[PDB]
């Protein structure tokens, strides 16, 4: 019932919430890396096009 | 001399306590933001997911 | 079990009575609603277990760097001549090392 | 188990009855609203995260 | 001892019930307030110690 | 609406294109890449609208 | 000297209790994880099976 | 009495749930690893095709 | 309606492969496997639809 | 019930309170020496940096 313990309790609850969100998403259909890689590489070639011109 | 010796224990520990509280206060703010983020994210994973009728 | 046989007729007739009400264009559609509800619950359960695995991973690393901070003081203290402070620091480092080990295994 | 099957049978028909009562234009639009409402909250969180950052 | 175990069992659930009713944003902020209130008093003591010193 | 959006986006990707060539010429690489990320996004979105049209 | 000798044991006594508490804190988190994980498997098994009833 | 012997019982009760769940998996038959290993290999053939391209 | 669903899977499968090729060119080997596994899944789904059609 | 005895009684009570605080802290997690040594030595090297410059 102390502030230190009270603080610690609320903090861990929140960290489990952040995970809850990550997990809940993974199962649902998430990731967002696939596209990111394609955009990164393509953006690469854009820099190349910018340098050419 | 006694007064200075005792006020020196007190100022050192005051300094220590001050810093420790301030650690907690700045963590309090970011932890609230983290909590909000988790809450929004879960709701969105549920809404967006097709795993529902 | 003559009584049991009479009760058996009651069971059999009830099964038939219920199967009259089973429609050929509704029960199937529902049976598939239920399965989506089953899936959602399970996902949530799996996610909430994955959550603690990550949470253990957070705690674990901290102990590894905390242990270093104790050593640094142990080295300083021994350089200075503050021998008493050094031992307490080393004893605490050993404690954190055990804690991290336990976490790694748990992970 | 016949009893539980009776309940499932009743719930099924009720699921259909209310399904029949929906009209696409309204439900589809209503779904987009829900997605929008949820987004606004997710943004707010991005708002705080940024403010603490500053 | 079964009686004492009954009591512990009741207290446990009650501990959980009230734990469930807390919401982090409020409790976490409330903890910082407590730490602040306590600090202010510790300072006052530093205040007297200094005044007698003078 | 689809026609406007498709074109209403392209032209913007172009402006970002010019901004990227200025950023490159002036000496701004990280800035140029950003504008190109912005260009690229409007470009990908623009394809989507094209097929939809 | 008499008080200091008693005090040594009292310091050792407290630390021994803290060690049990250290065991208990780790055990708690794992027991929560285990119970939840076990249930998901049972829930899946019932969903997979059911028999003609 | 209530104490380090409340835990005793609860820890055992959790372990019994895990043990029962594992047994249920054995006795229903394990399809999980049968699907999984074959799926991974199936992908491994296509790694060569992807690499060649 | 089956004919609509069926074709989609055929083009979705291509989008996964494209990422599999990129990832293997870059050195992002982990991302490539997940993409291939998903492509194989879509291939089965399309087959099932074609037969159904 | 005399002033001298009354005074002495209140004084000893307070000295036990000062100890109560020191002890209560030690068990809780105190000390504040670890950091102090590091700051003292480091402050040493700061004086050296000040003298150089």
């Amino acid at each position: 019932s102390s502030a230190t313990s009270a603080f610690e309790r609320m903090e861990n609850k929140v960290l489990d919430m952040e995970a809850t969100s990550q997990a809940a998403g993974e199962l649902a259909g998430f990731g967002i890396e696939n596209q990111f890689a394609q955009l990164e590489a393509s953006s690469g070639v854009e820099d190349e096009l910018a340098a050419l011109k | 001399a006694q007064q200075r010796t005792m006020s020196e224990n007190l100022r050192r520990n005051l300094a220590a306590l001050e810093a420790k509280i301030s650690e907690a206060k700045t963590k309090k703010n970011m932890l609230q933001a983290r909590a909000k983020a988790a809450k929004a994210n879960a709701e969105l994973q549920q809404t967006l997911g097709g795993l529902g009728t | 079990a003559l009584f049991d046989r009479l009760g058996r007729v009651v069971r059999a007739n009830l099964n038939d009575l219920v199967s009259k009400a089973e429609d050929p264009e509704k029960v199937l559609e529902q049976a598939v609603i239920d399965m989506q509800e089953d899936l959602v619950q399970l996902r949530q359960a799996v996610a909430r277990t994955i959550a603690e695995e990550k949470r253990t991973e957070q705690r674990l690393n901290q102990d590894t760097q905390e242990a270093k901070k104790w050593e640094d003081r142990a080295k300083l203290a021994l350089t200075n001549g503050e021998e008493n402070l050094a031992r307490e620091a080393l004893a605490r480092k050993k404690s954190l090392t055990d804690t991290a080990a336990a976490y790694q295994t748990q992970l």
